[PDB]
């Protein structure tokens, strides 16, 4: 089986600049002059799109600051002057052998200047407490880049495990993430101490931003 | 006008079998292969196998075999993929695409989500997201709701049914270790007309037919 | 329609 | 009643001396001998020398000449033990007891601990011991955390912030070869517990003000 | 000076039987009638306690199970019935001439029926692994007797000099004892290597227990 | 009150 291998896994590009991908065979897929490599374009929640065919050859319609270039086990995708419509993560493909193996895909993200988070916390509701478990809710509202660290205290002690983050896409009109941090702990454990906080550090913040409330005082 | 409709979303429990469907228009359906691609988080693309609708013939990734059937309906224009088995790591999206001589995938299907684990169906809690207090020193405020402990996937949820969009950031969820999903949405609203404007979010579990509207606001 | 796959390593030798 | 109170624990580097004091009270301190005795793993108890506080009278075990000097102030009804030039192996619980006429130690200070050593103060990290899977077939199961790279004892580790007790081995802690101590904190619970109730090691090294908690689960 | 070696060093008795310590001196601590030997108890955390002075006479409050015997350079302490609270190591000492000096200690611990360990192994952590630094713990959790015998291996390999142990005081519920083992490698070593394996040999088990993983599935 | 220690070796034959 043939392993296809991208670099890199993810990269920020700013508009109008140029990006560079790559995908390395674990074997030759060249002969006679033909390259047996095809790339791939996918958005969320659509299929991916063929994009260039063997290598070098553009399917139609598709821009021409789209180029592809390379031979036996390596090959590179290149788009020059990056349009908001480029942004996706694009799969090289091969048609050597059977079976058919893609890459593990490259995401091109919107490189813009540095954002600061705004930075919220949210106390577990009384009617969860009434079920048994606590959620506490750490919100960085609108940032950029991605790159962010939130450390839960409680009480002054340092958490680990018991948090989960989850983050948006790029906003459509801002290019910004937003991030959601959740705190879950027994109502036993919650009841057990008093000072709730979320630590935020990012390259937008000058030093680190936190915010906490007092367990029995919302 | 090549189309590709597959079925819709299943959930499925560890050790049964799934069977999705592709419907195609616009071409001789039995004189293309029709191949099997799955797609999870973090695992790339994966070619399941491929069927020639025409005779029958079919060629499977290794990986697979004698855990997936491959099958073709000239009738009814139809390829079936059934992953027999089923288990934990088989929770993908999984798409049909048509491909040509060259042997690149031209037109593809709009994906059909297969989820398999042994969790049972079950609507979420939904839960407010206001701050301690109402602060009177910041020009917005942030509200949520926290939508949690459901399966299966998904889970719509919209504010103000549909008049609030700007500002809304509804998480991806996440899978806890329970087996059951959770996420929050959020929306950054005006302070200076907080407590005559209402906050509302419309929470939609269609698998467990379960609607709840949340009114958030501090207390 | 054409039942044809065109793979890379058909097009080397030997056969 | 007689009392003995010593001072509190010590840490040392080597070279340097240590002056440990003994409280009597409840009794004519200056009318009965007060002795002095090292306790360090390996080594038993082996006296280390008296006063006489009457007439500062001292007798010395010659193991000990030198390196200790034993003084006593009548007027505050104290003894005390100067241990000069200190080496890491006079890491070790030293006592101050009463004698009487028949040469019995009668009663005892409560044990001061001298800890000798290079390394300087630093709080630990803490790393999760969870089982690579959660296995099926037994129906026990064991959590864990690992507190490495600390310095000086003690830390202390509780369980769901001291609402599980059962079950629970915290180890003593083991000198490393850099002169860190570390040691493991372990609990064994229902396989079925797992995933349904959350396990958190409470960790506090107060030297070092080093506070940590930890949910443990395996991935 | 004089030597108080006393025997065993060791001692497990079952509740309500009798234990018996000895301590033998190098050189006579009796004239006159008189025997210059005496006995103090201590538990963990605690100073010692006077419990027998010359020989035979129990000090104040002690409890009547108790007793000591002998003359010239052999004595010996008694209990009649082991009671949970005398669980604690004892202590010859003379009073000759100085300096004073004291036996080694005889540990008296409960002995109670054979159990087999339940052993777990536990990878590094993937944070530790950042570090540069791979732990791996092996636990022998609620055994008795204390003597065990702990092997690692990584890849069949036994390992020697990379390990340290540390084992629990008798448990006050059931009698047993628990163990860790952690074995302590470089990340660059533990990166070379895929089977990670404790061996256990213990009286109460058929034969000896492994528990391994395989590095990077977990 | 009282500095005596009562010795073996000092109750020993010949003094």
């Amino acid at each position: 089986d043939i392993v296809l291998t991208q670099s890199p896994d993810s990269l920020a590009v700013s508009l109008g600049e140029r990006a560079t991908i790559s995908c390395r065979a674990s074997q030759s897929v060249s002969t006679s002059g033909y390259s047996f490599m095809h790339w791939y374009q996918q958005k969320p929640g659509q299929p991916p799109k063929l994009l260039i065919k063997y290598a070098s050859n553009l399917e139609s319609g598709v821009p021409a600051r789209f180029s592809g270039s390379g031979s036996g086990t390596d090959f590179t995708l290149t788009i020059s002057s990056l349009q908001p419509e480029d942004f996706a993560t694009y799969y090289c493909q091969h048609s050597w052998e059977m079976p058919l193996t893609f890459g593990q895909g490259t995401k091109l993200e919107i490189k813009r200047t540095v954002a600061a988070p705004s930075v919220f916390i949210f106390p577990p509701s009384d009617e969860q407490l009434k079920s048994g478990t606590a959620s506490v809710v750490c919100l960085l509202n609108n940032f950029y880049p991605r790159e962010a660290k939130v450390q839960w205290k409680v009480d002054n002690a340092l958490q680990s495990g018991n948090s989960q983050e989850s983050v948006t896409e790029q906003d459509s009109k801002d290019s910004t993430y937003s991030l959601s941090s959740t705190l879950t702990l027994s109502k036993a454990d919650y009841e057990k101490h008093k000072v709730y906080a979320c630590e935020v550090t990012h390259q937008g913040l000058s030093s680190p931003v936190t915010k906490s409330f007092n367990r029995g005082e919302c | 006008q090549v189309q590709l409709v597959q079925s819709g979303a299943e959930v499925k429990k560890p050790g049964s079998s799934v069977k999705v469907s592709c419907k195609a228009s616009g071409y001789t359906f039995s004189g293309y292969w029709m191949n099997w691609v799955r797609q999870a988080p973090g695992q790339g693309l994966e070619w399941i196998g491929q069927i020639y609708p025409g005779d029958g013939d079919t060629n499977y990734n290794g990986k697979f075999k004698g855990r997936v059937t491959i099958t073709a309906d000239k009738s009814t224009s139809t390829a079936y993929m059934e992953l027999s088995s089923l288990r934990s790591e088989d929770t993908a999206v999984y798409y049909c695409a048509r491909s040509i001589t060259t042997v690149v995938l031209d037109y593809w299907g709009q994906g059909t989500t297969v989820t398999v684990s042994s969790a049972s169906t079950k609507g979420p809690s939904v839960f407010p997201l206001a701050p301690c207090s109402r602060s009177t020193s910041e020009s917005t405020a942030a509200l949520g709701c926290l939508v949690k402990d459901y399966f299966p996937e998904p889970v719509t949820v919209s504010w103000n049914s549909g008049a609030l969009t700007s500002g809304v950031h509804t998480f991806p969820a996440v899978l806890q270790s329970s087996g059951l999903y959770s996420l929050s949405s959020v929306v950054t609203v005006p302070s200076s007309s907080l407590g005559t404007k209402t906050y509302t979010c419309n929470v939609d579990h269609k698998p467990s037919n379960t609607k709840v509207d949340k009114r958030v606001e501090s207390k | 329609g054409n039942k044809l796959q065109v793979l890379g390593k058909d097009l080397l030798l030997p056969q």
